[PDB]
């Protein structure tokens, strides 16, 4: 499926970022989404947006340029943020560095994220 | 292949282009033991040696015999070049 | 018909698109051949 | 505006120190044929 | 100079016998012709009618055994007069005449010009039938030939009493160093012996990159060596870098002509290097990019479709200075030449060709005569080193001292095993080193004819 | 040939794209003709070594010859009385103990971090059971399931793994055959190596044939380990290249095993189209009067894989402990961005990467990666 | 087409030999398992491309083979594709290459499909530069500048600040009405042992021949390889001695020709 | 028109295209569609594939 | 494959030219230049003009000699 | 005369001020005998007043 | 995420997530011959040793 | 020398009882190779026997 | 990191110096500094200062 | 090889780097002195 | 030490110079001791990966292939 | 050089080019040895 995972040498080996393809857009999608799991219970997901560590990178918003250069990020949406810090650990989902590598760059564009979602937030009530 | 000759005993065959200045262009095959000394024989046995400051030697490329037949050297100084 | 822009002081022969002078004769390119002037 | 013979090639009827390099030379002074 | 040989890689030898490598050709090859028979063996001259007009059998006399039994070879028109081969090769001595008649169909035979001594004819396919079809063709291969090379070997010898073990220098001057680069550096070291060791490794590192470098192999036409040493035996020595390289590209020059560096380095990688693989990268002296510099400045000016102007060149580039209020600058150099389809040049002003210790012949232009030398050393990649530095594995220089009751160098009082009866130590050094290009093909240089080859 | 290199190792992992790995493999058929090191034999060598084992005598071997027509009049009958030597020793071998088992090197050596990490496993055993178990009615019997496991340790735990993996395969694979026949081939060679891989997603250990090994780059090592570049050449079943490769194969690399047909595309064409006349070339030291086609007689493939290590940068990360005045220390990839005003001083290293590549054939290239498993 | 291979003997060589002598001043093994899949592989390249149909008008051969069927051998590509649009040019101008390119252009293309790719040699992708060079020397209304050619730009050197370059080559040409002719190399056309005769200019003189396949747009190739499905190479083994027999069939199909132009120098005709 | 000298840099007749034979590649050619005659006139063409 | 000729030939309506072969005969020498010169799709415009074989014991000498002119074109 | 030379090194390179250097010093392979030697340089100084 | 191999029949339930690759694996075929003119059990092999 | 057998990628559709018969009738009268890569011929094995 | 230690042979020897650069200043810091211990509990360094034995 | 841009029609002598056109003849600079054409 | 952990090996006594021991039977009498062998470029960087510079990484790089 | 650069030095005087001194000694002058408790390595390696 090749979406976060290197399925080479019979098995299935990834690095925990899950690319969730094939879905389909929010509206466009009957089920209003993907539903990955039942946990709040309908956690549901469109055809862009990429998990890792129960944490979801969304596709519809936008990179602000006060939050591009620091945190040095290098897509123009945070979840295409989160397809490109992914490309070291994509081909090596076993090594110890590269774990490192992609628990630290995920926590990066997990806090440029919710600063994102909190200017956003400020300024929609103002 | 000795012969008695200047650099080590050997014959050399040499290829010369020119450009005599205000004349044209040509062509030259010698023999010589250096190949400075041969651009000291179209100053001496050239076509032009009496005004021998207009040899304007571009080319001196060395030509060796090959075991069999063939053409070994080969040199045009057509008119359009002229 | 063909417009020439450069006039070359050499002994040896220009390009076909710059005229010859030469010691106090003019020469230009014209059908393969230098054409004198005179 | 001329060539100068740098190789000929003849055929087999017309006819130990150590190896600098242990694979073959391929030549520029050579044509190489072409696929 | 020492800079410049640094720069080549080293290979590690067993001996110091002589060493060989051995070149390589295509296995692809076409066939001068010699004669052409017809149908009862009568040759064809070309003030003849056809040969082969209604499909009927001829002959073709071939220098070598070289094509097969039903293939169809062709002259110099490949695919108009296409020559099946019928039956195997009939010598006449050392030559071979093959049966043959046309095959692409021609009702009207081949003219009798195409058939002269002189053309070429090489193999194309063999076919056969659908129904009980026999054996046609064969198949060819090529072979290897070798080139050679040795080693050199130098000496070096120093003498110095015994007295000098520990002899300090008052310094009513300062005592100095000679650097590697030919500098006199200062030195402080109240010791004679350290300006001592340091002068027979300044000098033998001047002994052995002069061997490296400028080689003379004094091996004869017949195979002989006629320089003795003081022993009896020959003083052989191997080619060194500059000898090495001259062998294949030989080019000697008084007036340096852009078209026929361009002209030269595209008949040699013609369509044996790709687009990408054509930087020619010149190694030269700081005249000679001065007279690179003209000839560029020489060509452009021919360009007289094009008009050059100040605003891409920027020949005057605007300063700023007290003395004017718009204040101008002046002055360019050529410094690449990007020839048609992919060939590039480009300067390197190396300063070991302009070492004028060395260099004594002066060029008329100013500067000494090796400066205007050009070498592109390196064309295309060749998936080996071409040019190493062969060192023979295991020989370390032997250091090397006879002495009496003192040693100076190693400072010993005392001597156990005396080789004679002097206050004297003698230091002996000696060095086998040579130098291998693999492919002097691969390698273009282009020599000023002042230097008399 | 007559324009290659091995490509540049000290790149970027951004700059190490598909055709750079297909470089390294288009290299790798280079080598080929070449098998030297500094601690093995020719293959020449090692090859009329098992022959005199299988019965064959080459008399270019033991004297100049002045043939090849198979009587005793021209000949020479060889009688195998080597063989009962070494049949003994692996004899033995195969009734030596076997007992190969992963032990605790201190067993009475328990540590805080030891202490830590088995805190960890309990906490998420007790996390799982909660959930499988449905309202106490076999919670309690999850319960005391695991509470046998608090007298056990870290170290323990560890070693109850390590040996539940190797009790298996041994058993499975018939290992002890293995190492047999590894003998036999170190008895002859002076040369016993085995490999390890994953293939199906279940481990496997195989003796490489040591006429089809190249051990490149090594250091005067007796191991095979220490090797920087090794190439594994042989000829695989087309079943045996599906029974691997089959999650990575594309339906145009089906069609080559299907129909196979003589390529010279490897290497052998320049990008100017000149042919190589160096590949029809084989050594005296490599084969003789007793290899780099694509395919068989017998309808085999020939598979080609390069184990290369390649440098990656890698950054030294010098950081503080909030909570401690403790420096530590962390081993980042370049794609790390210190976060300063934390006092994070950084540096950067070269460092080794086990790099992998399979060329099957002529046209496919399979597994052109970094290999997964590093053992680090 | 069926071609069909032999080699009397295994790894050595054997009668047909070739040494290569290069001049320079101080004047293995044969893997005979690769010379054979190599020199088949290179008679079905001749075969293919450089192939002659030995047919009447009625339908008969011409030429038997050695157990008295006919040899069947059908055309090339090189022989279909000089059936429509062939030219023999002794010079070289662009006034009969705009011209031949427009008149099969203004009768068969539309406007925005009338891209022509010259599929050349290297010596004939020089003849090709110098000829559009003519053709914008004597556009002396507009005066070339290096401001917008740049054939004269500034590169960073050592050796001087202000430091420039030199060279260009024009690879393209586009006439009136769209005509839009550009240019590459292939590398066979300066193949040295089957192009014999020289040109005066330097090169192999088949390296100076234009090829435009791909006229247009079909919906479908229009060159292509034929071949049988299942398996249509052989191979064989004939033992004393050892013959290595080979036998294929192949063939190549221009399905219109007249969708093919091509420019080859007269020197090579008749 | 000698009284205005008609650069290259304007009007792009040779402009650059990027090739493999040359890091500098050049190409040529022009068409005169439109010629507006003095005192607001304009000539446009229509090329019709009727005619 | 015996002695070594050097000749002076005139391409008509071209230019003049300089060439060395190595034939058994002086005929020969024009064959190798006829059909392994440079102009060999036009093999009729060789006219040659003088052909002398290299005698050694010179051994510095011009052989060939031939300038083409400004009022020759 | 080294390089193989057969033919003598001519009268014009052997006149008044023709300059000559050191390359380097060679010996044979066997037995060889000792060969080449070791030089040495030294500065100078300057003066003023007042 | 979780893995399932299944033959080409099985068509994709899209609209839930479940992305699809085609792969070629081997399958374990028998057949018999008895004398010339008996042609019996062509068919895959029934025990497959998965 | 090659084992020239039937195609084998196709759908399971198109593996029909003409395809499975012509998959079987590639081993009647076959002529190969005397001795297999890892074994010895049958006249080597009867001549054993 | 070259800040009081010596990173050779593949392991980490320090004397016990600290050096805590790379900061900055306890102004220009938007922490106040680097912080590198809980004790006062806001225990701020700057990038000039230099601890030894846990004394500045 | 010396290159003459532009023509001067001026009774004077104009500059060294240009042609000089007087009423019946074309001088240029040649040898430091102004030579005239035919 | 070899990678941050202490490591043993036997030298080989061909490849080892010892110098100034005072006819003493140990080898830990002397005052230089030099080893000199043909590392392998991967022992290199185990060894040495946090003292190399980036230019050492070069030359290791740029090293002609004598494969 | 002469000799081993001098050891009897300050600390701060064994600067990188004075331990850069002593180790190019070592590549240059550390061949021969007349060790008094060995043998040569042209015995030794007879003896392999
Ligand atoms: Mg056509």
């Amino acid at each position: 499926a090749f979406g976060g995972w290197l399925n080479t040498q019979g098995g299935d080996f990834t690095n925990g970022v899950t690319f969730i393809n094939e879905g389909g857009s929010h509206e466009e999608n009957p089920y209003q989404g993907i539903q990955i799991g039942v946990d709040g219970a309908p956690n549901l997901v469109e055809q862009g947006e990429v998990v890792y560590d129960d944490y979801v990178f969304s596709d519809r918003m936008e990179i602000p340029d006060d939050i591009r250069k620091e945190y040095k990020l290098r897509g123009k949406t945070f979840a295409k943020a989160a397809k490109s810090a992914q490309r070291e650990s994509e081909e090596r989902p076993n090594d110890p560095l590269s774990t490192k590598g992609l628990q630290a760059a995920m926590e990066r564009i997990a806090t440029a994220q919710e600063e994102a979602r909190q200017r956003k937030e400020a300024h929609r009530e103002g | 292949v000795d012969v008695g000759c200047a650099p080590d005993g050997a014959m050399q065959l040499w290829v010369m282009e020119y450009e005599v200045t205000g004349i044209g262009k040509g062509c030259a095959m010698c023999k010589a033991i250096n190949p400075q000394q041969a651009e000291m024989l179209l100053k001496s046995n050239g076509i032009y040696n009496g005004s021998s400051y207009l040899y304007k030697v571009t080319r001196i490329e060395q030509v060796i015999v090959p075991p069999c037949n063939g053409l070994m050297a080969e040199q045009v100084v057509t008119y359009k070049d002229v | 018909m063909k417009t020439l822009r450069t006039l070359k002081i050499s002994p040896n022969a220009p390009d076909i698109n710059s005229v010859w002078l030469y010691k106090g004769t003019m020469k230009y390119f014209n059908n393969g051949e230098w054409e004198t002037i005179g | 505006a001329g060539k100068l013979g740098k190789f000929q090639m003849l055929g087999f009827q017309h006819w130990a120190p150590q190896k600098a390099t242990n694979l073959m030379v391929q030549l520029l002074a050579f044509y190489r044929g072409k696929s | 100079l020492d800079t410049f040989l640094n720069s080549f890689p080293t290979r590690e030898f067993e001996d110091d016998n002589e060493y060989y490598w051995d070149v390589i050709g295509s296995s692809r090859r076409n066939i001068p012709l010699v004669e052409a028979r017809d149908e009862n063996g009568v040759v064809v001259a070309a003030n003849a009618a056809n040969v082969g007009v209604g499909t009927s059998p001829f002959y073709l006399v071939f220098p070598e055994d070289w094509f097969a039994d039903g293939e169809v070879i062709v002259g110099n028109l490949n695919q108009v007069y296409p020559f099946r081969i019928l039956g195997d090769a009939r010598m006449e001595g050392t030559n071979a005449v093959y049966k043959v008649e046309l095959m692409g169909g021609n009702t009207q035979g081949v003219p009798a010009e195409r058939l002269q001594q002189g053309e070429r004819f090489s193999i194309e396919f063999a076919p056969v039938e659908k129904e009980l079809s026999r054996k046609v063709g064969d198949v060819r291969f090529t072979s290897p030939v070798s080139m050679r090379n040795e080693w050199t070997t130098i000496r070096i010898q120093h003498k110095v009493a015994g007295n000098k073990l520990n002899k300090k220098l008052a310094m009513g001057i300062p005592m100095v160093r000679n650097l590697e680069s030919g500098k006199q550096v200062k030195d402080t070291a109240n010791m004679w012996m350290h300006y001592v060791d340091w002068e027979v490794e300044l000098q033998f590192d001047e002994y052995k990159n002069n061997a490296m470098a400028w080689g003379t192999s004094n091996r004869n036409l017949n195979g002989e060596y006629m320089n003795f040493g003081k022993s009896g035996n020959a003083i052989k020595t191997g080619a060194g870098i500059f000898e090495q390289t001259e062998v294949a590209n030989t080019m000697y020059y008084n007036t340096f002509s852009l078209k026929l560096l361009e002209d030269a380095l595209y008949e040699l990688s013609a369509s044996k290097l790709a687009m990408d693989d054509r930087l020619f990268v010149i190694k030269t002296g700081e005249r000679g990019a001065i007279q690179f510099h003209k000839e560029v400045l020489k060509t452009v000016s021919g360009w007289t479709t094009f008009v050059l102007d100040n605003n891409s060149t920027r020949v005057v580039e605007k300063v700023q200075s007290r003395l004017h209020s718009n204040a101008l600058s002046a002055g360019f150099q050529f410094v690449e030449y990007k020839a048609p389809n992919g060939v590039r040049v480009r300067l390197d002003v190396d300063p070991f060709y302009d070492d004028p210790v060395r260099n004594k012949i002066l060029h008329p232009m100013g500067g000494v005569a090796f400066s205007y030398r050009y070498d592109i050393w390196y064309i295309g990649t060749m998936d080996q080193p071409n040019i190493f530095k062969c060192k023979i594995k295991g020989d370390n220089e032997y250091r090397g001292y006879q002495w009496g009751i003192r040693n100076p160098f190693t400072g010993q009082k005392g001597n156990p095993y005396m080789s004679f009866d002097e206050d004297s130590a003698v230091i002996h050094r000696m060095a086998t080193l040579g130098v291998c290009v693999l492919d002097p093909t691969r390698t273009m240089s282009l020599i000023p004819a002042i230097l008399q080859g | 040939a007559d324009f290659l290199n091995f490509p540049r190792q000290m790149l970027p992992f951004s700059k190490k794209t598909k055709q750079w790995r297909k470089d390294c493999l288009l290299w790798a058929n280079q080598k080929t003709f070449f098998n030297y090191s500094l601690v093995r034999k020719s293959v020449i060598h090692k090859k009329i070594n098992y022959d005199l084992l299988n019965g064959r005598l080459h008399m270019s071997d033991l004297e100049l010859v002045l043939i090849k027509a198979a009587y005793i009049p021209d000949r020479l009958q060889h009688y195998p009385i080597m063989n009962s030597k070494l049949n003994v020793l692996r004899g033995e071998e195969s009734k030596r103990v076997f007992d190969f088992k992963v032990v605790v090197t201190n067993p009475n050596a328990i540590s805080e971090i030891e202490d830590n990490k088995k805190n960890e496993l309990l906490q998420r055993l007790q996390e799982m059971i909660t959930d499988t178990s449905i309202s106490e009615d076999e919670y309690n019997i999850k319960l005391e399931k695991l509470n046998d496991y608090y007298t056990y340790e870290w170290q323990d735990i560890r070693e109850v793994r390590a040996n539940e993996l190797l009790n298996h395969y041994i058993k499975e694979y018939d290992i002890p055959l293995i190492f047999n026949n590894g003998f036999m081939d170190a008895m002859t060679c002076g040369e016993e190596i085995y490999q390890c891989d994953i293939v199906g997603g279940e481990p496997v250990i195989e003796r490489v044939n040591p006429l089809k090994i190249r051990i490149f780059k090594s250091g005067y090592s007796n191991k095979v380990e220490d090797a920087d570049m090794i190439i594994l050449e042989d000829y695989w079943s087309p079943g045996r290249v599906i029974d691997t490769y089959y999650d990575v194969l594309s339906p145009k690399d089906i069609k080559y095993i299907e129909t196979m047909p003589d390529y010279i595309g490897q290497g052998a064409v320049d990008q100017m189209d000149n042919i190589d006349e160096r590949y029809g070339f084989v050594n005296q030291n490599m084969i003789g009067d007793e290899s780099l086609l694509p395919y068989d007689l017998a309808g085999n493939l020939r598979v080609l894989r390069l184990y290369w290590k390649s440098k990656r940068k890698i950054l030294k990360v010098k950081s503080y402990d909030p909570e401690t005045g403790e420096e530590e220390w962390n081993f980042y990839p370049e794609n790390y961005v210190v976060n300063k005003e934390a006092g994070e001083e950084v540096q950067s290293f070269w460092v080794n990467e086990a790099w992998e590549g399979t060329m099957i054939g002529n046209e496919i290239f399979v597994n052109m990666r970094p290999r997964l498993i590093q053992y680090n």
